[PDB]
């Protein structure tokens, strides 16, 4: 009974063969057991990448911004709202369209892998620039597209919270008079009965 | 006095005879089942109504029937006890 | 031995019973399922596995209670107003209850202390603790403390217990040695220990908060430590309920210490009499009565009884310190015991028929149609003159001839045993009171109380009628005569021998819920208008009594108009407008609510599910249209569930109006 | 000839103009921001709150959270000033004519529960479809229970799918008509 | 952590400044306490998988 690379006291995660991370097999709950992985592996993909241009546009924003007659917030957080509605309209039906078009219409969690199993993660878009490396550092360049995802991922979560905890801009890490983190003002039962606001 | 009809789908369960409380129903020879016989309701003038043999009968729709009659009760379909009619 | 314990059968629901065994094929499995759950008596195995159940199952509800009482503690010591409240019981409402600020629901919390929003209790907890000697929030956290660590030990005990006993087991069988050690070591043994707890806990500190230090030092008098106060301190001769304690309008707690000290002496007397006493009588009871469902049912009867002992004396019995007062208080503490009482009546008849049908009758089932004939005829005679007593009242005062009614100033009929029945309390010709409220005046027994004590005894007949009616006639009747084959609960024999709906024993106690729930809706309203128009009330210095209801009982409430209109209409006023004043929205609010499910009950016990059976395949039509099959077929609630389901609709809607309509009340005028 | 005092009270048009079609143009209803009874309404509850908050102490928690209560009141009375309430109720007015642009329209929710209960049902449907078993209904497949769930945000498009291409309906003759209603 | 605590070892910031007693409410409601019980949340997490894979013998 082999053990995981990744988290020694935890069973070696079946199903879970050479896709990037086969030589740290991280699967504690368990969902390749659970779900069809080729799925989780085309989520992750999406997310990774989805967070990648996240954290570009984010940083960006506050900075090199300002499309020609649109408005400037510093907090990238309320760009949704100071944002033209029509441009925004334009790229939520871009994006439509390329969820739609590059699947055949089989955008599904049942149907995603029906008929069609081509690979998980693969639309046909840029592979002129992969193949080249005899299959051997394609891979390698599978595991940096899958580590730059994650941590995209990671640090888009972070400059999320970051932009909440501080309510302004991004980039002043630790503003003038900030002396910490005490923002959560949302009562709590353990909150009521610390701060003694129920009883007496 | 109720009307206790038994039909050509009946499949020789005995079930409904052994189900009536007041021996109305009885087991007769017949050719038109596996089981060579069919339900008879030679009694209906005992037959109360409980319907216990509708309850018993497996067919898909019963193959024993039993038509209530309340402009028709006699003393025994009424199941009088303190009472006498004759 | 616990390497049995396995977790195989949570996933195969229904494994208890051999019935549900072939699958969920429709969804009378899911009711059916539901229904046999603690039926332990059917489900599969030998009949040690039935004690163990039984056992365990009591064990686990103890458990239950206990962290419910550890909940109230907790609500208590920390979401409560007590240290205010123990400050100052006249004026401020008890509350360990609030209710958070969503969707507007902050406008339930209302003004109980100048520090504190929330909403009213009227459970009496306060009243308990200070009679239970609680001031400071560390006992109330070490009291919920305790409560858990009981909650803990009882599962812990229901867990074990389903392998500890085994088939050898017997110690449940022993009824002489259970009736011993309960009566000896619990009832005498622990009533003394709860004499000792208040001689040396209450007596040290009640006194000390009614000697005026609510300070009593902090600690250094309340902590005990006061061995100079004596035990008998101020229990000023005098007889126990004749003299009020006059700070906290109550009985003086050295009496109760006394109480529970005599008690305790008299049951492990008892215990030790039982040795040689009375018997060879109860012999046939004896052996015949020594079985799950009939002592099940006794003690339910017993208990019950109990609970409707209760609730007549703790209102104009006062015990508890600061609750004469507390008038929602004593109503509910009133009333919700007198329900548990009618539902446990309700459950002992219950179970009786179920015992008659598992075990053997007694004799008097024999001549049962006497007996359940002279209880028609007397059901009859105090019905036809009850209640008409109030037509006549109703009829000849809507004539206009009040002359000719029943009534204190016209034709009176004198409540002569209860106006020669001052041996109860035979309290000095006068009242008592403590601040601007009455803690107790006699209440003066007239023509309207003898017609209601009437309609009481009226009531109480018929639902006795209906119990006893379904226990005699359980095994056979000349109606049906094999009815022991058809079990406890069935729906009926047929539509035979003109119609046989509802013969069942189950279906008699579904009768006998609707008989004891109008049976004490009555005595609900007796109690709220008697208290109201002629004990609770405000006072004039003076000593002219100006009550709740000004007298309204003695003159209204001899006609049924009377209860109409002073009591459903003009005493519902607080509940009906109350919406938006903070303490009451939400009594308003159950009191629609309870209207809707009383009212909504009506549909499952007017119709037949051969109805909703055919409505059932109508739609099931257009679910198999579209490929939407569901495998579980869709049937009808079966004929018991839907009178089951009709009852308890019935029952729970208009107990939560009746609980809106006094609670609101009492909340407004106090 | 004032058709108020003609109709018994109830005031009408009197104009045919596509303009009027909106409700905004309505006598009956009014912008709240300048209605009476509005303010009047909100007026009152502010007045309510407040009274009910001096009962308490200053430095109380239950001070603080009358405070809050107060400011929610106010945001709610700045909120719906562009709502439409009735020239006589103060209440605002939900539009229920398929407007798509006025405060407090009707087809943003309608949309949005029937995209949601699509998809309950949508997911249902085919769980039962993919479960053809009594066992797996009361022992739900939970794997394939969510994966459903989750396959069902393309409802609108997949059903509409299967409705022209004879896969969601079911000729008559293939289920159960009902009760026969003649023979002999 | 207690003898550091108590010999004077603090955090460079006045919200620290507190006694080793007061240490736990304090930072209760300061905030560290819920992140630090998250974090212990999520490693439990993983030492109940531990738990639940050695006691059934999978690993
Ligand atoms: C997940 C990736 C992601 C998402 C959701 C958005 C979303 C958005 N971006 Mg953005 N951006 C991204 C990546 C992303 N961007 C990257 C990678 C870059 C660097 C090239 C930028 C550079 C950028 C600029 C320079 C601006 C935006 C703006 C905007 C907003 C208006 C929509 C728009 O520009 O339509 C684009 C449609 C095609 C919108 C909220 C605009 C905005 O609202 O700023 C106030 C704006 O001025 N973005
Ligand atoms: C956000 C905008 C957006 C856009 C631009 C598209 C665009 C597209 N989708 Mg699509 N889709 C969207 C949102 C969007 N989708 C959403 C939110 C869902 C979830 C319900 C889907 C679910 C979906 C499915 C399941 C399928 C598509 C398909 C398609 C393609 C067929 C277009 C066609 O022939 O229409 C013809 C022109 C018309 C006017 C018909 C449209 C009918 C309208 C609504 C009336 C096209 C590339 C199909 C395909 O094969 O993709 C290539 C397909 O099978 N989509
Ligand atoms: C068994 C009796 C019982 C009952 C009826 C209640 C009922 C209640 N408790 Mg409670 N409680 C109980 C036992 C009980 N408790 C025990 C034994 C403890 C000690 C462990 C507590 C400790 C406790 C706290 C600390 C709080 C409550 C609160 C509440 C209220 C809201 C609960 C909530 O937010 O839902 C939570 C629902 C779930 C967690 C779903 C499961 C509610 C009136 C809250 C309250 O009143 O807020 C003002 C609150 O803050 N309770
Ligand atoms: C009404 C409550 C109640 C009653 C009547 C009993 C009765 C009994 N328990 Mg028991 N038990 C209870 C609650 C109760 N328990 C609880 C709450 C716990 C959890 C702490 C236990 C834990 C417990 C253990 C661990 C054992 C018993 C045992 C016993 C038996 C002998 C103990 C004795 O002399 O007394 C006896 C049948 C013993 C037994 O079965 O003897 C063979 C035994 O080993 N009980
Ligand atoms: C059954 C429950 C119970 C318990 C656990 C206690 C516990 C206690 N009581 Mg107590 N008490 C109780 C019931 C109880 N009481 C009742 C019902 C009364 C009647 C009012 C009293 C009256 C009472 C008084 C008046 C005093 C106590 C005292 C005490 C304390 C020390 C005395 C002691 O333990 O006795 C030890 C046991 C004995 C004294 C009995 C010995 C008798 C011998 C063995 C028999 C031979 C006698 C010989 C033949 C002559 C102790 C906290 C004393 C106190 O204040 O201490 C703090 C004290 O002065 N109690
Ligand atoms: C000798 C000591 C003693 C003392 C001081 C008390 C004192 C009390 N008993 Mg009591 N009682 C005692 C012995 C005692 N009992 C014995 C030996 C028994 C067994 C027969 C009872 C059985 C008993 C019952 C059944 C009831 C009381 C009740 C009461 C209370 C009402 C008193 C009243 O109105 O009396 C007027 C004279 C009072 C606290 C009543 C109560 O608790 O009220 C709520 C009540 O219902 N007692
Ligand atoms: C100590 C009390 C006690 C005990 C141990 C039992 C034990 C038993 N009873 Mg019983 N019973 C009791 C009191 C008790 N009962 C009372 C007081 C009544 C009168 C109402 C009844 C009436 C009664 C009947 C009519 C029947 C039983 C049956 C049974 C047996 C199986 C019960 C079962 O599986 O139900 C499973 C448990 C449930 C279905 C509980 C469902 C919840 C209930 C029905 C609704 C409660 C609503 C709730 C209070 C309000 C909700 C709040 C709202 C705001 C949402 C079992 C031996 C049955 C049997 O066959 O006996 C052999 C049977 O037919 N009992
Ligand atoms: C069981 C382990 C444990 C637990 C639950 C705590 C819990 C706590 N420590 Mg603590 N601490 C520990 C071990 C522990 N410590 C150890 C081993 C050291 C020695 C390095 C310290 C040194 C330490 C200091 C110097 C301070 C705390 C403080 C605190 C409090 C705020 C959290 C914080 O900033 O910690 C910070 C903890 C560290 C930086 C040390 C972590 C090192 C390992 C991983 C543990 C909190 C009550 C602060 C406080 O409120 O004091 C009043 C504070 O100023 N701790
Ligand atoms: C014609 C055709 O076919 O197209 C081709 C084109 C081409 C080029 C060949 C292709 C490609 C590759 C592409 C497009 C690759 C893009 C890759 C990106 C944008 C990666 C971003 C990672 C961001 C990270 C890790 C952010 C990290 C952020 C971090 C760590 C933030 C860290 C912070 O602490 C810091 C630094 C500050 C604090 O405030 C807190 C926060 C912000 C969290 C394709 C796909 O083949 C297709
Ligand atoms: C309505 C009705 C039905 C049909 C009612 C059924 C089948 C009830 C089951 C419906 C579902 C399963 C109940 C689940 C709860 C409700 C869906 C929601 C209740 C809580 C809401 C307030 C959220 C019967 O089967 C029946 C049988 C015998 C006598 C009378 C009647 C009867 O009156
Ligand atoms: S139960 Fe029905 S099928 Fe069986 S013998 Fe009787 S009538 Fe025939
Ligand atoms: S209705 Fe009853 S009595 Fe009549 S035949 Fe059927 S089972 Fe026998
Ligand atoms: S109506 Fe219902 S309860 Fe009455 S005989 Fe027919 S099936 Fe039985």
């Amino acid at each position: 009974k082999e053990t995981s690379a990744s988290v020694p006291f935890l069973p070696k995660p079946k199903n879970l063969a050479g896709w990037v991370g086969g030589e740290t097999e991280f699967d504690p709950i368990g969902f390749s057991n659970w779900f069809d992985m080729k799925w989780l592996r085309e989520a992750e993909l999406k997310h990774g990448r989805v967070c990648m241009m996240a954290t570009v546009g984010f940083v960006l924003q506050p900075y090199i911004g300002a499309y020609p007659g649109v408005e400037m917030p510093a907090d990238s957080l309320q760009a949704v709202y100071a944002a033209p509605s029509e441009a925004w309209f334009a790229f939520i039906f871009a994006a439509g369209y390329i969820e739609s078009s590059s699947y055949n219409g089989k955008i599904t969690q049942l149907n995603m892998f029906e008929d069609s199993d081509r690979v998980p993660g693969n639309l046909g878009w840029g592979s002129t620039r992969l193949e080249g490396m005899s299959k051997e550092e394609s891979e390698l360049m599978q595991l940096k597209e899958l580590k730059n995802g994650r941590l995209a991922m990671l640090a888009f979560s972070g400059m999320v919270h970051h932009n909440i905890v501080v309510k302004g801009a991004l980039f002043p890490l630790v503003p003038d008079g900030w002396t910490g983190p005490e923002p959560w003002a949302v009562g709590s039962i353990m909150n009521n009965x610390x701060x003694x606001x129920x009883x007496x | 006095s109720h009307a206790v009809k038994i039909y050509d789908t009946c499949i020789g369960c005995t079930l409904c005879v052994r189900a009536c409380p007041t021996d109305v129903l009885e087991m007769v020879p017949a050719s038109i089942n596996a089981a060579k016989q069919v339900a008879s309701s030679p009694r209906v003038e005992d037959c109360v109504g409980c319907k216990r043999c509708e309850t018993a009968c497996p067919t898909d729709f019963l193959s024993i029937r039993v038509y209530l009659q309340d402009n028709e009760e006699t003393q025994y379909s009424l199941g009088l006890d303190l009472v006498d009619w004759s | 031995i616990f390497r049995y314990i396995n977790t195989t059968l949570w996933a195969k629901a229904g494994h208890f019973n051999k019935a549900l065994s072939k699958g969920a094929k429709t969804t009378t499995w899911i009711w059916n399922l539901h229904d046999y759950a603690h039926d332990f008596d059917i489900q599969q195995r030998s009949t040690g596995l039935i004690a163990r159940k039984v056992f365990s199952s009591n064990l686990a509800h103890l458990s239950l209670v206990f962290f419910w009482i550890s909940g109230m503690h907790l609500h208590g010591a920390y979401l409560s107003n007590y240290d205010i409240w123990l400050k100052d019981p006249k004026s401020i409402t008890p509350s360990s209850h609030l209710a958070y600020s969503l969707i507007g629901q902050d406008i339930l919390n209302s003004y109980t202390s100048e520090y504190f929003s929330g909403i009213t209790i009227t459970s009496g907890f306060f009243q308990l603790y200070r009679s239970e000697g609680i001031i400071t929030q560390s006992q109330l956290k070490y009291a919920c403390a305790t409560s858990l660590i009981a909650t803990l030990i009882c599962l812990s005990g229901s867990y074990l217990h389903m392998q500890l006993m085994s088939k050898f087991t017997s110690f449940y069988k022993k009824f002489q040695s259970l009736s011993q050690d309960h009566l000896i070591i619990i009832f005498g043994s622990r009533s003394t220990s709860l004499s000792a707890h208040q001689i040396h806990k209450m007596l040290p500190a009640n006194p000390l908060l009614d000697s005026g230090i609510s300070k009593p030092s902090i600690l250094q008098v309340i902590s005990n430590s006061l061995s100079y106060t004596l035990a008998l301190f101020s229990t000023n001769l005098s007889s126990t309920g004749k003299l009020l304690n006059p700070s906290t309008r109550s009985v003086f707690l050295s009496q109760v210490a006394a109480h529970h000290k005599t008690t305790g002496v008299v049951f492990i007397t008892l215990g030790l009499i039982r040795f040689l006493t009375m018997y060879k009588s109860q012999f046939s009871i004896l052996t015949s009565y020594i079985d799950y469902h009939i002592v099940l049912s006794i003690n339910l009867a017993l208990i019950a009884s109990l609970s409707i002992i209760v609730a007549d004396h703790l209102t104009r019995t006062p015990i508890y310190p600061h609750k004469s007062t507390s008038y929602p208080t004593i109503l509910c503490l009133s009333i919700h015991h007198a329900w548990l009482s009618g539902f446990l009546i309700i459950g002992s008849g219950a179970h009786a028929s179920i015992f008659n049908l598992l075990g053997s009758p007694t004799s008097e089932i024999r001549h049962r149609d006497p007996i359940y004939s002279h209880l028609i005829w007397v059901c009859i005679a105090i019905g036809l003159h009850s209640f008409s007593l109030y037509c006549h009242n109703d009829t000849l005062e809507a004539l206009g001839r009040p002359e000719d009614i029943f009534h204190d100033n016209s034709i009176q009929l004198k409540a002569i045993f209860a106006k020669q029945s001052f041996l109860r309390a035979e309290l000095q010709p006068d009242i008592e009171m403590l601040d601007k409220k009455i803690i107790r005046i006699t209440q003066e027994l007239g023509t309207a109380d003898f017609i209601v004590h009437h309609i009481h005894a009226f009531t109480i007949h018929v639902t006795l009628l209906i119990l006893s009616k379904g226990v005699l006639y359980a095994r056979n009747s000349r109606f049906v005569s094999d009815k022991l084959e058809l079990g406890f609960t069935y729906p009926c024999d047929g539509p035979g021998r003109g119609g046989t709906c509802q013969i069942s024993p189950w279906d008699h106690l579904f009768s006998a819920v609707f008989w004891m729930y109008n049976c004490l809706n009555v005595v609900t309203f007796h109690y709220f208008w008697k208290m109201q128009s002629d004990v609770w009330g405000f006072v004039s210095i003076q000593k002219h009594i100006s009550h709740y209801s000004q007298g309204d009982f003695s003159v209204n409430s001899i006609t049924i108009n009377g209860w109409l209109r002073n009591l459903l209409w003009s005493e519902a006023s607080q509940v009906i407008q109350s919406y938006a004043l903070s303490s009451i929205c939400p009594y308003g609010f159950i009191f629609l609510i309870g209207h809707f499910i009383w009212a909504f009950s009506l549909m499952f016990l007017f119709s037949g599910r051969a109805y909703w059976q055919e409505l059932i395949e109508s739609i099931l039509w257009s679910h198999h249209k579209l490929k939407i099959i569901p495998h579980i077929q869709p049937r009808a609630l079966s004929i018991s569930q839907g009178r089951a389901v009709g009852f308890i609709h019935y029952t729970l809607g208009g107990i939560g109006s009746t609980w809106a309509f006094i609670i609101s009340r009492l909340l407004v005028l106090t | 000839a004032k058709p108020l005092e003609m109709f018994g009270g109830v005031d009408i048009d009197l104009e045919d103009t596509p303009a009027h079609w909106t409700i905004k143009a309505s006598p009956v209803l009014e912008p709240c921001k300048d209605n009476k009874k509005f303010h009047k309404k909100l007026k009152d509850e502010l007045y309510k709150v407040k009274k009910n908050q001096q009962k308490f102490a200053e430095g109380s928690a239950a001070y603080a959270r009358f405070n809050k209560k107060i400011k929610m009141i106010e945001l709610r009375e700045t909120a719906y000033g562009d709502r439409l309430c009735g020239k006589k109720d103060g209440l605002p007015r939900t539009i229920a004519t398929g407007e798509w642009n006025v405060r407090g329209s009707a087809m943003w929710p309608a949309a949005i529960f029937l995209y949601i209960a699509g998809w309950i049902g949508w997911a249902g449907r085919s769980y039962l479809i993919r479960t053809n078993d009594a066992a797996k209904e009361i022992n739900i497949d939970v794997p394939l229970a969510v994966t459903c769930m989750a396959s069902g945000f393309s409802w609108p498009v997949a059903a509409w799918q299967e409705i022209v291409n004879g896969e969601m309906a079911v000729p008559n003759d293939q289920i159960h008509n009902g009760g026969p209603w003649n023979q002999s | 952590g207690w003898i550091a605590t108590d010999l004077g070892m603090r955090l460079p910031g006045p919200a620290y400044q507190v006694s080793t007693l007061e240490a736990h409410d304090a930072m209760v409601k300061f905030g560290p306490m819920a992140q630090i019980l998250i974090w212990l949340g999520i490693i439990e997490v993983f030492s109940f998988l531990a738990i639940t894979n050695m006691m059934e013998g999978t690993t």
